[PDB]
């Protein structure tokens, strides 16, 4: 009768799908909530500078 | 500064004035009653008083 391309028939899944991305690379930055300067500008007199 | 003129054999005073104006920078903490200057003299005041 004739030839036939594999795509012309439809095709019915055999296989069990299983789904993994990966996780994804992170950077942390430098996050202080109160550096030395502040720290040491918070007092009220310093007396070096006095 | 001034020094008494010599006279042998006597204790002499001398008076010198010398007038200061300063610019300082004065700082407060809560609850801002008082403000200390960059002399390290307190000033008993509320910077905020008027």
């Amino acid at each position: 009768s004739h030839q036939l391309s594999r795509a012309d028939i439809t095709t019915v899944s055999t296989f069990i799908d299983l789904n993994i991305t990966m996780l994804e690379d992170h950077e942390f930055v430098p996050l202080e909530v109160y550096t030395r300067h502040e720290i040491k500008d918070s007092g009220l007199l310093d007396y070096t500078e006095v | 500064k001034y020094n008494p003129s010599r006279v042998e054999a006597f204790h002499r005073y001398g008076t010198t004035v010398n007038c200061i104006v300063e610019e300082v920078d004065a700082r407060s903490v809560y609850p801002y009653d008082e403000f200390v200057l960059a002399t390290g003299d307190f000033v008993y005041m509320s910077p905020f008083y008027g």
